[PDB]
DNA sequence: ATCTCCAAATATCCCTTGCGGATCGTAGAAAAAGTGTGTCAAACTGCGCTATCAAAGGGAAACTTCAACTGAATTCAGTTGAAGTTTCCCTTTGATAGCGCAGTTTGACACACTTTTTCTACGATCCGCAAGGGATATTTGGAGAT
DNA sequence: ATCTCCAAATATCCCTTGCGGATCGTAGAAAAAGTGTGTCAAACTGCGCTATCAAAGGGAAACTTCAACTGAATTCAGTTGAAGTTTCCCTTTGATAGCGCAGTTTGACACACTTTTTCTACGATCCGCAAGGGATATTTGGAGAT
């Protein structure tokens, strides 16, 4: 059966950032854990936010304030900006 | 009549460990909260219970912190708590790098 | 442009993130931009770690990233260290560090 | 404002904490430590307020903020 | 009521509603709210039991937060369960370190 | 009328009932009631939270009394775990009796 | 066959080595049994939870995931074995 | 015959073990311990070898971190030698019990 | 101050492997497009509760007086844990085979969910009365002095 | 070790207010009914876990020697605590002014659902080869010795 993984995306981002550099299988498993982990923490807190505010839906707004709550200062600033920038770009098409 | 150093302190411990009343005066604490919230967002109000919450949390936190600090003091064959004690407690708590 | 990632200008997979939000009972409904926003955040954070681990690989005369590089990266970085404050990187070891008093005198 | 948390108040806290003798430098440290604690909780509390499009910091906002820092508080709307 | 069919004080219907509104899963089995209501009942029974005695020991007919604090912190298992909880207005257990006492 | 003053909802009545069952001559202040209400919610969430994950972990769509059971076993320390598993198993036995 | 006294396989040199990784220069002779104590408590807690995850799944084999989930529960998330 | 002064080898062992990332407890002993403990909870359990490797990674991480805290406690008391009361202090302040 | 020497680091050769970059063929999942519908944004409204104000006294915080006792520095010796040596147990490694059981598959369906009507538990709101608060006295449990 | 001397504990009595019971009205739970799909039980399977053996040698255990660390003992300057005096502001009380929270009604729209079309990502398999990684030898930086 299919084992889903973030491996391909992590390679892609790795080539953008350090184009002559590889990653061991274990190092990748760690990367995959990290992505699943952060995902869980964000979706999780976003879930609460919608509940706390009697909403049926998780929007990019919940993700944003989830991010602000979970990530420490600078990392929250850039991720917030990468986030909004991608949504902005994403509405701009279709 | 003079009680020796430490005797009244001991008495105080018994007294404060027996009550549950807040030990920071309400208003100075309230000012501090609004000042701090101000540095995060301007034009903000507070449900009175919210301030209460913050004070309950804050004192429970500090009391607990003093228990830990005191243990570190005693670990060093001392009886007097010093900043190095708080610093160690907070490090071992993983509150501080 | 077909894929939602391509639309959003992203490497991380917007469709996958959408599906995982739906089948994870976080809420009844998932808005259009949430997986976009979320895939972007995930991509960013992996870029920041790969970057920092990448450097660590190079400082140790190495070409391929291993868990020790991720660990060096994370704990030498005040902010990643905080985010993964309660996390254990298998095979990462620890930071070299010997308290002063133990040094020969 | 930070000095509204007075030497006698801090002593009182230290007593509930079981502390018999306090070095003179403690009162400054405690103010520093208390600032960092309030900063973090209120940072989160206000984030919840903003998100709810409100201008009022609620008890719940705080209770939620205290919950995120792993400091669940009973008695205000848990 | 489902509560009576199960011999519980705690509301099996509410617990059931609340499990549907919390997005814990797509579906909720019939047994689950009963079992949960029961556990919630037993646990509040447990606290109140020790809290009450602490009201007694303190010569009172009303439980106040301080008695809940004494109940919880004097009981090893409840102290573990509420390890990361602060009971407002609870104070602390009287505890003074040996070496701080005079000879 | 017409404009209704919302509607809060707590466990205060069932708690008071249980207080009777164990301390018939003993009462409860409103603040201590608040605390008990928090306690029930807190525990409720901790439990349903685990059960949800157990269902996810096991690729299953339903929260059954079986997930509640192991959630309790993960959540509660030794003796409490044991008693809660009794109290819960029994109510289900009794509930499925009654028709 | 009966399993007994295996905490003694956690040897003195192996405890010495971990203290080194943790920066410890000098070790009192009493540390080895304190460490065994602590390790045992640590393992009982994680293993109890992993085994509960196994039983819940109606499995007889404890998996990496039961352990990873068990560690997560104790606030000791582990990266490198799934999840 | 040559002799290093006490502490010199201890310091170099620290550099050595601080550079590496290999498990420091022997592998089969550790596995017997896990099986013994599991068994006291349920008989007839089997383990994926990676379930065991995971347990070992977590256990060595925990103990290593605990020794860092223990050392800080020894140093706090003007000592260079870790002692049971150091570990006890660390564990107490960590909120670890039993 | 200078030489001796030991263990970590550097250099040499060989070689296994696990990686990145292919090319592949292919289930499963995302996108595309159509349609049904409920969530939530808006706009308008009431009033709950937060802010604020003005005062007045009573107790808390601040400052001061003093010296008891604590922490910090010094000294030293018995203890004890580090280094190095020697013996040989038992872990590691590599391959084997047998099979227990994890995981995939398939039909039958009980059981949950959904929709609508009927019944009732529980929240809102109300305040008499006793458990508790607050004030004063009297008993008791200890500390400091001689 | 026994006698004066505070301060907290306990005893008592009169006020205060929030417990806790009762009244009333609804929103939510229960009952009854039609629909389907997730779960379960049963059949079949081969990854990989346990089990073993067997050789090899790396590492643990047990031992001797002794350097140096812990901690006991001692001294004392000075930082705290206790008690008194002094200065300052917290808390309480009575509202009134209106901010902004939350209730209500609604229809445009955004997301759910489902079906068909398109193509991403996974599992299987091979390759160049630099990167390691292990066995063997040498050079090296400095602890310790003369
Ligand atoms: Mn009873
Ligand atoms: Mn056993
Ligand atoms: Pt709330
Ligand atoms: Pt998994
Ligand atoms: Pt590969
Ligand atoms: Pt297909
Ligand atoms: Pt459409
Ligand atoms: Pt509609
Ligand atoms: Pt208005
Ligand atoms: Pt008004
Ligand atoms: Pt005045
Ligand atoms: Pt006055
Ligand atoms: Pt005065
Ligand atoms: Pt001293
Ligand atoms: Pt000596
Ligand atoms: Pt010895
Ligand atoms: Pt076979
Ligand atoms: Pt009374
Ligand atoms: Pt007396
Ligand atoms: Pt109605
Ligand atoms: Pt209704
Ligand atoms: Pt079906
Ligand atoms: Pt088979
Ligand atoms: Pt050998
Ligand atoms: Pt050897
Ligand atoms: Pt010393
Ligand atoms: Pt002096
Ligand atoms: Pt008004
Ligand atoms: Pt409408
Ligand atoms: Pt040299
Ligand atoms: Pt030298």
């Amino acid at each position: 059966t299919r084992k889903e993984s973030y491996a391909i995306y992590v390679y892609k981002v790795l080539k953008q950032v350090h184009p002559d550099t590889g990653i061991s299988s274990k190092a990748m498993s760690i990367m995959n854990s990290f992505v699943n982990d952060v995902f869980e923490r964000i979706a999780g807190e976003a879930s609460r936010l919608a509940h706390y505010n009697k909403r049926s839906t998780i929007t990019s707004r919940e993700i944003q304030t989830a991010v602000r709550l979970l990530l420490p200062g600078e990392l929250a600033k850039h991720a917030v900006s990468e986030g909004t920038k991608a949504v902005t770009k994403y509405t701009s098409a279709k | 009549h003079r009680y020796r150093p430490g005797t009244v302190a001991l008495r105080e411990i018994r007294r404060y460990q027996k009550s549950t009343e807040l030990l920071i005066r309400k208003l100075p604490f309230q000012r501090l909260v609004r000042e701090i919230a101000q540095d995060f967002k301007t034009d903000l109000r507070f449900q009175s219970s919210a301030v209460m919450a913050l004070q309950e949390a804050s004192e429970a936190y500090l009391v607990a912190l003093f228990e830990d600090t005191n243990l570190c003091a005693i670990h060093a064959k001392r009886v007097t708590i010093m900043p190095k004690d708080i610093q160690l407690a907070r490090r071992i708590r993983g509150e501080r790098a | 442009a077909k894929t939602r990632s391509s639309r959003a200008g992203l490497q991380f997979p917007v469709g996958r993130v959408h599906r995982l939000l739906r089948k994870g009972n976080y809420a009844e409904r998932v808005g259009a931009g949430a997986p976009v926003y979320l895939a972007a955040v995930l991509e960013y954070l992996t870029a920041e770690i790969l970057e920092l681990a990448g450097n660590a690989a190079r400082d140790n005369k190495k070409t391929r990233i291993i868990p020790r590089h991720l660990q060096l990266a994370v704990r030498n970085d005040e902010e990643l260290n905080k985010l993964l404050g309660r996390v254990t990187i298998a095979q990462g070891g620890v930071l070299p560090n010997i308290q002063s008093v133990l040094l020969p005198k | 404002n930070i000095q509204g948390i007075t030497k006698p108040a801090i002593r009182r806290l230290a007593r509930r904490g079981g502390v018999k003798r306090i070095s003179g430098l403690i009162y400054e440290e405690t103010r520093g430590v208390l600032k960092v604690f309030l900063e973090n909780v209120i940072r989160d509390a206000v984030t919840y307020t903003e998100h709810a499009k409100r201008k009022t910091v609620t008890a719940m906002d705080v209770v939620y903020a205290l919950k995120r820092q792993g400091r669940t508080l009973y008695g205000f709307g848990g």
